[PDB]
């Protein structure tokens, strides 16, 4: 019985020393905060990993707050398996191509994979920031009779820009109109099913460097934020 | 031309097959077994909680000593523990945290993992100095790994996401074979007992009986009306089970190549995760998304026994080779021993 | 295209031709392994505790 | 096995009418969300309409809203779409897709390269 | 001995030994519930517990010999145990207010910075806080009772008003009761407020935000909760202190029944915090709830 009692006194000494190690990684753990970034091909995705095979991966970090993003490269169009991975994110920044309103129907496409991803069992309690790209490219577009909206959505015709909305100095009323209908076409799924367990933050990107890492960090702030509030019966 | 003529040849050749497995169907399980008693009831209780993993885990295997276990989870870390008094042997970090599947190999001296990295890692447990290193990376998958299972300390037979399956030789890391047929994603696999097949269930309701020598596909088996999740083969070899997002699972026989019996209950409408057999072959056990397991008498198809301990959606499950223990994982992070 | 579709008449092809041996013969064959084995499964009979590994805290 | 097959379609003079058809067998149909694919020649597969499991809910891109219609018969387990008005750029191959699994209110990969719950498709064709 | 019937004393009994057992069963309830399921062990949770055990504490140790004190109004118990219950009655209560003002502390991180929450409210800043809660209000009572310093520069006003009342009576001069004042009362209460008012602005200004981004294309929570938190605590203990910090600038002109009303008063807060920080919350109903049912 004495090689017993040695044999399981290493064993607890083991035991001990790797819960040390596992008790360093846990702080590690719980103060860094994961981000799944998606899109399509040519709808963006490139230019917000430059501001900073089977996943790629960003490091980057503001006011001493790490995030950790993950870009997926080398995986089929199937998303419906590998998406259950991304269940516990603190967000999914969802990057679409708004200019692209001429398969070549880029937007309706986009349209139903948000719809899908906000309608997902394992995603009801993740948030969306949703990103909205070539604005410019949308603006040249719509001055230009190079094409139509009302082609492919037969209801910008009876659509009008909101008062409440803040066009930039300069800027045509119908390029405008165009960017909040897309806006709102995306906030029409976001809001017929969240119940306050999640949200949906849009912003127009355009050319901003830098401020993209910005606005994903406030909205972050204000998801967690929110989520404390909600599971404090105060919100 | 000759399309639309290759159709019309692919319907009169699974007309005949259909045919045939009619003609071959003489009767049904459960008439036999009408006449065998019920089981009963099945109480089991957790007899250990093994605790330490930060975020959910995804998969886990047992040893061939029926003591030691190891086990993965998206935290990146790789834990063997002990069954008995709960210590923790080693602690491997990897490389990349979105981890899938976990392999322990036969001889004690091997694990494997991999994931959305399309790459499958050999660990060596036995270094002669320092500490768990990693050996080899068996990289050539276009797609995220969904299990990997060892045939010997030198070959190792994984699938992956992007609907192939292959075999590997460690020591220089090329595929021997590449198995291709499946249109699916695929994503269980399960040696035989001979280790000279296994069964594969794909994300087309359909799956494979393949043989490792040839590199061919030998029977298809449909079914399933969903993505399949989980297959296990009958411990005689004659036989596996399969569990799919229908809420169902299926018995499938090799020789009469058609479906057995079929294991499902109206209040049950989640999807199937895992799925294992007992030491006898008697008792099936499955995981849910309701975040219980259901013991299943393998022979009358009725519902024996429910293990629900776990808070979130049971991921693993796994039996002993000895036979007196299951261990299952879950999301929520706790890995329970049940007896 | 022709090539993959040449591929999946011959796979079909080669399903065709194997050798079945009836439901109600594996039936039997499972049942009686089933039989066979009872004794050897502790997760069907509870086995006494002291010899149970995981009883003891 | 699961099997979908596309029936109706042909030639069509522009400004006529069809009515496509898809047969289902293989498993339980009112528990699916069902849609219509399209592929045009030198393009890729797009997303027309799609119906609920009762048929509450129903959808249309914005091009064949007000003359697609889409209707389900869960007794006889056949989905239809009456092409009220054609017009030349209707020219493609239409699929019945399915959901991928039953009781869900998303449907994820119906639209892509390769899915496994798809038929074979229906040339339609207006000319002149 | 006291003008008193005997029914109505027999009942005033019933009323301060139901509070007695409403005080020990619901914090009782409160730390085995806490203990028994290892998922609820986060940080807080701690404090919750600690807060418990100070309260059940006050319904053990000290709440049935004020019970007979108040009842008979003689302390048939002695002259140096009407010297320790009265240093454990101030440390007990201290300690469960400044319990209070850690939680309201907890609160303001978890809401005004939450993504450094976890990593700046960990188990070492909570223990160090209970620690804090549990040693300084034992000090500074045991230390200003046996030193005889709260009636230290008036004595035969001491004498005449524990001759007064029968064996204990907690007695303050003008400073040191403006100093228990401001040690024990008016320091955390001020904290909470100022932390519940700002998390009540932000709530506020949250929902303000969520309902309009809802309603622009096409049931208040947080006054209901905070002001049940705030209120309680204060409809609880204001009336005490604020007698007892002007009693000695009045020459001491407070009726004995009053301070009895007073003194219970003072000690419902522990009877009624259990439910304010436990039950609240559904999370605890369900967890006790199946409990419950896992014992039969
Ligand atoms: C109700 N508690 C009083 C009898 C004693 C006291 C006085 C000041 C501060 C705390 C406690």
């Amino acid at each position: 019985t004495e090689d017993q009692r040695n044999e399981e006194k290493a064993q607890r000494e083991a035991n001990k020393k790797i819960e040390k190690q596992l008790q360093k990684d846990k702080q590690v753990y719980r103060a860094t905060h994961r981000l799944l970034l998606l899109g399509a091909g040519e709808s963006g995705k490139n230019t917000i990993v430059k501001q900073m095979s089977g996943i790629f991966e960003t490091k980057f970090q503001v006011d001493k707050v790490n995030f950790h993003m993950f870009d997926v490269g080398a995986q089929r169009d199937e998303r419906r398996k590998w998406i259950q991975c991304f269940n516990d994110v603190t967000a999914i920044i969802f990057v679409v191509a708004s200019s692209s309103y001429n398969q070549t129907n880029r937007l309706q496409a986009a349209l139903k994979l948000f719809d899908s991803i906000w309608n997902n069992k394992w995603l009801r309690d993740t948030s969306v920031i949703l990103f909205l790209n070539k604005q410019d490219l949308l603006a040249e577009k719509v001055l230009a009779g190079k094409s139509k909206i009302e082609d492919y959505f037969p209801e910008f015709a009876r659509y009008t820009t909101p008062e409440d909305a803040t066009p930039e100095p300069g800027e045509d009323p119908r390029v405008t109109r165009a960017k909040y209908f897309i806006r709102d076409e995306f906030l029409r799924i976001s809001t017929a099913s969240g119940d306050g367990r999640h949200y949906c933050y849009p912003h127009f990107t355009c050319a901003v460097d830098t401020e993209n890492i910005r606005r994903v960090f406030n909205d972050c702030r204000d998801i967690i934020q929110r989520m404390h509030l909600r599971q404090y019966e105060l919100l | 031309s000759e399309l639309d003529q290759l159709r019309q040849e692919a319907e009169q050749l699974k007309n005949q097959i259909r045919d045939a497995r009619k003609a071959c169907a003489d009767a049904t399980l459960s008439q036999i077994t009408n006449n065998i008693d019920p089981v009963g009831r099945i109480q089991m209780r957790t007899r250990r909680t093994l605790r330490g993993h930060l975020a959910k885990i995804y998969a886990m295997h047992w040893g061939t000593d029926s003591r030691l276990l190891v086990s993965a989870s998206q935290d990146g870390k790789l834990i063997i523990w002990d069954s008995y008094t709960t210590n923790k042997v080693h602690a491997i970090p990897l490389r990349s945290s979105w981890v899938m599947t976990c392999a322990y190999a036969p001889s004690g001296n091997y694990v494997a993992c991999g994931g959305l990295d399309n790459i499958c890692s050999i660990y060596n447990l036995k270094t002669r100095e320092g500490n768990v290193r990693v050996s080899r990376e068996l990289a050539g998958h276009t797609g995220y790994l969904s299990c990997c299972r060892f045939l010997d300390d030198n070959q190792i037979v994984t699938s992956s996401g992007d609907t192939t399956c292959a075999l590997w030789d460690i020591e220089t890391g090329q595929q021997t074979t590449t198995f291709t047929g499946h249109t699916g994603d695929v994503m269980s696999l399960s040696l035989a007992p001979d280790t000279r097949l296994f069964v594969s269930g794909a994300c087309d309701a359909s799956a494979k009986l393949w043989d490792v020598r040839e590199g061919m596909c030998r029977q298809t088996f449909t079914g399933h009306e969903s993505d399949i999740n989980a297959i296990c083969f009958f411990p005689n070899g004659n036989a596996f089970a399969t569990g799919s997002d229908d809420a169902t699972c299926r018995l499938f026989d090799l020789r009469a190549d058609q479906e057995l019996m079929t294991y499902s209950h109206d209040n049950i409408i989640c999807g199937i995760t895992s799925v294992s057999f007992s030491k006898s072959g008697r008792l099936l056990l499955a995981g849910y998304d309701d975040f219980n397991c259901n013991v299943w008498d393998a022979l009358k198809a009725d519902r024996a026994g429910v293990l629900a301990g776990h808070d979130n959606r049971v991921s693993c499950l796994g039996v002993t080779d000895d036979g007196m223990a299951v261990a299952t994982g879950s999301w929520d992070s706790f890995l329970k021993i049940w007896n | 295209s022709i090539a993959q579709a040449r591929k999946l008449v011959e796979q079909l092809k080669m399903e065709a031709n194997i050798d079945r041996i009836k439901v109600s013969k594996a039936a039997a064959d499972l049942m009686a392994y089933c039989e066979a084995h009872a004794k050897e499964d502790p997760l069907l009979t509870p086995v006494p505790a002291s010899e149970n590994p995981f009883r003891e805290k | 096995q699961v099997q979908l097959q596309e029936s109706g379609g042909g030639l069509v003079q522009p400004g006529g009418s069809l009515r496509l058809s898809c047969a289902a067998s293989g498993f339980t149909f009112s528990n699916y969300k069902m849609n219509w694919v399209r592929q045009a020649p030198g393009k890729g597969l797009e997303w027309v309409s799609d119906i609920s499991q009762s048929g509450a809910s129903i959808s249309y891109t914005g091009s064949v809203k007000g003359r697609f219609t889409i209707s389900r018969d869960n007794a006889k387990n056949t989905l239809y779409l009456q092409m009220n008005s054609l017009k030349p750029e209707d020219t493609a191959v239409y699929y019945c897709a399915r959901c991928p699994a039953p009781f869900t209110r998303d449907c994820f990969d119906v639209t892509s390269t390769t899915y496994a719950y798809r038929g074979q498709g229906t040339q339609v064709t207006v000319s002149s | 001995k006291n003008n008193w019937s005997n029914d109505v004393r027999a009942s005033l009994y019933s009323l301060m030994v139901l509070i007695i057992l409403t005080t020990l069963v619901g914090n009782l309830i409160v730390i085995v519930s806490i203990s028994h399921f290892k998922q609820l062990h986060t940080p807080t949770n701690w404090l919750i517990v600690s807060m418990a055990t100070v309260d059940f504490l006050l319904g053990c140790l000290v709440m049935p010999y004020s019970m007979v004190r108040s009842a008979e109004h003689c302390w048939y118990f002695g002259e140096v145990f009407c010297k320790i219950h009265t240093s454990t009655d101030i440390m007990l209560s201290s300690a469960s207010i400044w319990h209070l003002s850690f939680i309201s502390i907890d609160r303001y991180y978890a809401v005004c910075d939450p993504l450094r929450y976890k990593a700046k409210m960990n188990i070492l800043v909570i223990c160090v806080m209970i620690f804090i809660s549990w040693s300084v209000p034992a000090v500074f009572a045991f230390g200003m009772i046996f030193l005889e310093l709260n009636f230290k520069g008036a004595e035969e006003i001491y004498y005449k008003h524990v001759h007064c009342r029968g064996g204990c009576s907690v007695f303050f001069s003008k400073i040191s009761g403006v100093l228990t004042f401001m040690t024990s009362f008016y320091i955390p209460g001020s904290i909470m407020l100022c932390v519940y008012y700002r998390i009540y602005l932000i709530a506020k200004e949250q929902a303000r935000l969520i309902s309009d981004a809802n309603q622009k294309l096409q049931e208040r929570k947080a006054v209901k909760t905070l002001g049940i938190v705030m209120g309680v605590f204060l409809i609880c203990w204001c009336p005490f202190f604020i007698c007892t910090v002007m009693d000695p600038f009045l020459h001491y002109i407070i009726p004995p029944t009053l301070n009895d009303v007073l003194i219970w008063f003072g000690y419902l807060n522990s009877t009624f915090n259990p439910m304010v920080y436990a039950f609240f919350y559904p999370w605890f109903r369900k967890a006790l709830k199946m409990m419950l049912f896992g014992k039969i």
